[PDB]
RNA sequence: AGCGGCGAGUACACUGUACUUGCUGCUUCUUAGAGGAACAUUGUGUGUCUAACACAAGGAAGUUUAAGGCAACAACAGGUCUGUGAUGUCCUUAGAUGAACUAGGCUGCACGCGUGCUACACUGAUAUAUAUAACGAGUAAAAUAUGCUUGCAUACUUUUCCUCCGCCGAAAGGCGUAGGUAAUCUUUAUCAAUAUAUAUCGUGAUGGGGAUAGAUUAUUGCAAUUAUUAAUCUUGAACGAGGAAUGCCUAGUAAGCAUGAUUCAUCAGAUUGUGCUGACUACGUCCCUGCCCUUUGUACACA
């Protein structure tokens, strides 16, 4: 019933089924909610009766949702100026692509990049 | 016929003259209009320099205007006004029929 | 037949007009029941018990309530209806019962008949607070 | 640290203190038995 | 020159000819320093 | 519970005489039953307001909003998108900077009013520029209010 | 006639010590359905005591950080506390809360020697100690502040050791014993 | 601006009601011109029965009903000659110490101190909506065409404030018009927030909380890089009520909550006003601190 553990923590078995997929990642509670509404999982039930069918539905849903009805403007770092368009890539791949995004800035090495590399706020933390 | 000024005594005396003349000419006159006061207030800092306690002061200008209507000749009403009005008061004219 | 009265207290001003009817009491397009606060509904209701619903069964009082906080509106409508009923008693229906009407209203309180002049003062200088100023640093 | 659940005088706090349960599951059980805060019946 | 009808450079005090502390309040287009002494003749009387 | 002993003589000739809070729920229930309007599916991924910052998490917020809109149309018959946004304005927190009031999104209200116009419950005219209720809608809402009154009374 | 929250008219009131009754000053003039009235207390000294005891409770519960001044939800919290109290123990919530206030106030305080406590500030200090207990019970005690304040009230009324107000009174009397 | 009356009613009662159309029996009500009203007023008291003070009552008005401003004499060698074509003296002017123009700074930071802004939740995090006020504040430029060859010159209306509305856009914002130089249009038969009642959650550094990033989209401005401003998604610190120290404050006011105005092309986290919710505790004391009076001692008098 309770305690189902996946790639990310889902110890919210005693908590709600919606929090079961909003606490795993996307703590902004908006990407998680759109994933939930594409899952068509009711919020009345709790997370203690989650089905591996629903989990696999999620693992099929987040897989490049651009084909789905989620708008372009919603998605994370949409343009990310290149030959194509990037997308939110959840948890582990999220952090891998963020590692890409802050490794592509060290060769830009502009004012903001060197300022952050020296340890100063992008807009200025005003320690003065 | 609407008048406007900033002090109350001038508008009082000219309105008194206006309705006295209206009673004299026994013409169709609408009732007096007694508008709520409209005040202009600004607040400015004292102490021309940058030194000392920060002290401000406030101002006020109470603007007074009223309306009336009369059924008479425009020329004669403008003459009887301009005879006994102080140029410090601004008056405009609108005629009425019934 | 018809008489108009007013109640002014706090920020809100309420106006009433008591006419001959069958007990139709209206608050703008609504009634006295759909204000929301059931706590202040009985505050408005207190004159009904103080005087009587059977006599309100022959008088229609229209009410216009507009402006100010909800508590101020309740207090203003109380004042307006009290003054309207006292005037209608003094004018049309009966005076002998009005003698006891004032005796009972004033026995309950002085607040229903006349409102209060309590209002905010011009906030002073020095700082954010009205009587408090910015923190002093030596 | 929360450990209460739904698995084992009808008001929420009373039922919660009786059965050592969360307030939400307590309200759920209350509706189950009978069938924001309101005056009691 | 690089003049413009925008910003603080488009107007200044009509007496001191300075761009500092100029009030547009009711289009007086005046500085506070001179206004605080011209107030009485202008009609600005400190009351309360 | 919500009922109270009425001490005066009522009229109950229109919808303001009935409680608005439950009348909007009753209209939402009727709207879902008869499926007069769509959802619509287009808005299922947009927050109601900028400062809301959260999903309505009810799945019926369009019906709720439409019931509210009709209550507004009756209670004051000269509205607009600006007036509606002002009434639906909520707080918005700018992080460190202090919280400020902010209006709701206008597209949702425009879609709702267009749906109501297509349903014909509300119309437009140069005179009385705001959205107004038609005569057929007036009589229909009168009878609906009387039905709700009778249902909750006897 | 008048019934608090449309529930209690408190037609019976315990005699207390004949001074707390005037201190709370609850009567037909002070009767109300919900807290947060419009009574004044800063035109005199007696009016401050004339404010009802439940009003003082609701307007003293509000002090903790950001929560300051939220006396509408002070109304809510005291209403919920009354509701839960009335059937956690059969006694009238107002009455049991009254006995709690009665026995939760220190009577002699040794600030600078010892001084007997006036009834007014005995009531005020009982309320203050109850408020502090409820705040430290909203501090990291799992359960809601409703149950926290209700438990504090019933504990003060039945004179049990788990009450922070009684513990603070014991501390004050221990200082009194040490000085004297 | 309000009150009505009837002219036709839209649905209900029965022998007026919510929403609309227009004129005018009338002006307490929406309001201000003026004046009056509150003077320890009347008695039961305290007082050398003189000056002073209490109770109770009418009354909106009994601490001057309260809050606002004017602040004597003398002084500081207090601040300002960077507000002034107010100003003496000294200094300078072609490599200007006059003016304009490009770019750059006070926005950077081991730290410190303030002014201040947002948290530690369930008295709250969250979604619905009714009941909401007042001070407020508001009108030498666009584009079109022609000529030369998008740019230059010229002729035409008014774009250059608040803006409602109807559309486009999640939003930001964009497009075209009603109105107002203003109790008339924003908006005012009514604009914020603390609400509200029902609902998800039911104190688990939690979902609180938001320090924290990139990606951007639109506006303001010729110019936003030093991410001005700005909606969107991702980012997830301290914080369990608070060190030595130390600040402010007595009634529609403390505090919380917002909001108008100033500077403003754009930018409040600044200042000033306005209002809501309307609290724990006085009719005092000189203990600290700081003043005032008298006596007293001084070898101090730039005290």
């Amino acid at each position: 019933q309770h305690i189902l553990r996946i790639l990310n923590t889902n110890v919210d078995g005693k908590e709600k089924v919606i929090i079961a997929l909003t606490a795993i990642k996307g703590i902004g509670k908006r990407m998680a909610t759109v994933i939930c509404k594409q899952a068509n999982v009711d919020p009345t039930k709790r997370a203690g009766e989650l089905t591996t069918e629903e989990i696999d539905n999620i693992v099929h849903i987040m897989s490049t949702p651009t084909q789905f009805k989620i708008p372009d403007w919603f998605l994370n770092r949409r343009k990310d100026l290149k030959e194509g368009k990037n997308i939110h890539v959840i948890a582990n791949q999220l952090d891998s692509y963020l590692r890409e995004d802050l490794e592509r800035m060290k060769k830009i090495r502009l004012h903001r990049g060197l300022r952050h590399h020296w340890g100063l706020r992008v807009r200025g933390q005003h320690t003065k | 016929i609407a008048l406007t000024s900033k002090n109350l005594r001038a508008i009082e005396k000219v309105c008194s003259d206006i309705m006295k003349g209206a009673k004299e000419k026994n013409l169709n006159v609408s009732g007096p209009v007694r508008l709520p006061v409209k005040t202009l207030r600004i607040t400015t800092r004292k102490s021309p320099c940058g030194e000392g306690t920060n002290t401000w002061d406030r101002f006020e200008l109470r603007i007074y205007k009223r309306l009336i209507d009369l059924y008479s000749q425009c020329e004669v009403v403008t003459q009887m006004t301009s005879i006994n009005i102080d140029p410090v008061v601004e008056v405009e004219v609108i005629i009425t029929d019934s | 037949k018809r008489v108009q009265t007013f109640g002014k207290k706090k920020t809100a001003v309420a106006v009433a007009t008591v006419t001959n009817g069958k007990g139709l009491i209206k608050l703008n397009g609504k009634n006295l029941d759909l204000v929301e606060p059931y706590i202040l509904k009985t505050k408005v209701y207190e004159p009904l018990w103080l005087i009587g619903s059977g006599k309100l069964k022959n008088l229609d009082i229209r009410i216009r309530v507009k402006g100010g906080g909800q508590t101020s509106q309740i207090y203003a409508i109380r004042q307006a209806i009290g003054k309207g009923i006292i005037s209608y008693y003094q004018k049309y229906v009966d005076e002998s019962t009005k003698k006891e009407l004032k005796d009972v209203l004033l026995r309950y309180d002085r607040s229903l008949l006349v409102g209060d002049t309590r209002r905010c003062e011009p906030k002073k200088f020095g700082g954010k607070g009205a009587r408090a100023r910015y923190q002093k640093s030596y | 640290k929360l450990n209460h659940a739904v698995f084992i005088v009808i008001t929420p706090s009373a039922i919660a203190e009786k059965y050592k349960v969360n307030l939400s599951v307590a309200r759920a059980v209350i509706n189950h038995l009978a069938d924001s805060q309101k005056l009691y019946t | 020159v690089h003049p413009k009808k925008y910003g603080q450079g488009s107007r200044q005090c009509r007496v001191c000819s300075n761009k500092h502390a100029i009030i547009r309040k009711y289009n007086i287009n005046i500085c506070r320093q001179c206004f605080r002494e011209r107030a009485d003749i202008i009609g600005f009387k400190k009351y309360r | 519970r919500l009922l109270e002993p009425v001490p005066f003589v009522k009229t109950n000739n229109c919808i303001k005489d009935v409680d608005a809070d439950l009348f909007i729920r009753s209209y939402a229930t009727h709207l879902k039953l008869h499926n007069k309007i769509t959802y619509p599916k287009w808005c299922t991924f947009v927050k109601t307001g900028k400062g809301r910052k959260l999903a309505p998490l009810n799945e019926d917020w369009y019906f709720i909003r439409a019931s509210s809109i009709l209550r507004r149309l009756y209670l004051h018959p000269d509205i607009g998108v600006g007036f509606l946004r002002r009434q639906f304005s909520s707080k918005q927190r700018r992080g460190v900077a202090p919280n400020h009031t902010s209006l709701a999104s206008g597209k949702i209200l425009r879609s709702i009013l267009q749906q109501l116009e297509n349903l014909g419950y509300v119309e437009q005219n140069p005179k009385k520029k705001g959205r107004r209720l038609t005569t057929k809608g007036e009589n229909a809402i009168n009878n609906f209010a009387r039905y709700i009154n009778k249902k909750v009374y006897n | 006639d008048i019934k608090l929250f449309k529930k209690w008219s408190y037609e019976e009131i315990n005699i207390a010590d004949l001074s707390l009754v005037d201190c709370i000053a609850v009567s037909q003039k002070a009767c109300v359905y919900t807290p947060h009235t419009a009574g004044r207390y800063q035109k005199k000294r007696f009016r401050k005591a004339l404010c009802p005891i439940v009003e003082r409770l609701v307007n003293s519960m509000m002090m903790h950080g950001r929560n300051n001044g939220k006396k509408l939800k002070a109304i809510r919290i005291v209403a919920y506390a009354f509701e839960i109290i009335h059937l956690m123990t059969g006694e009238n919530p107002l009455q049991v809360f009254v006995n709690a206030v009665q026995k939760g106030g220190p009577r002699e305080d040794s600030t600078r020697q010892a001084v007997d406590v006036s009834p007014l500030r005995r009531v005020n200090q009982a309320i203050y100690l109850i408020c502090t207990g409820a705040r430290n019970a909203a501090f990291r005690n799992i359960k809601s502040i409703s149950e926290c304040l209700a438990e504090e009230i019933i504990n003060c009324a039945n004179e049990s050791s788990s009450s922070y107000a009684i513990k603070k009174k014991d501390e004050i009397e221990r200082v009194a014993k040490a000085n004297r």
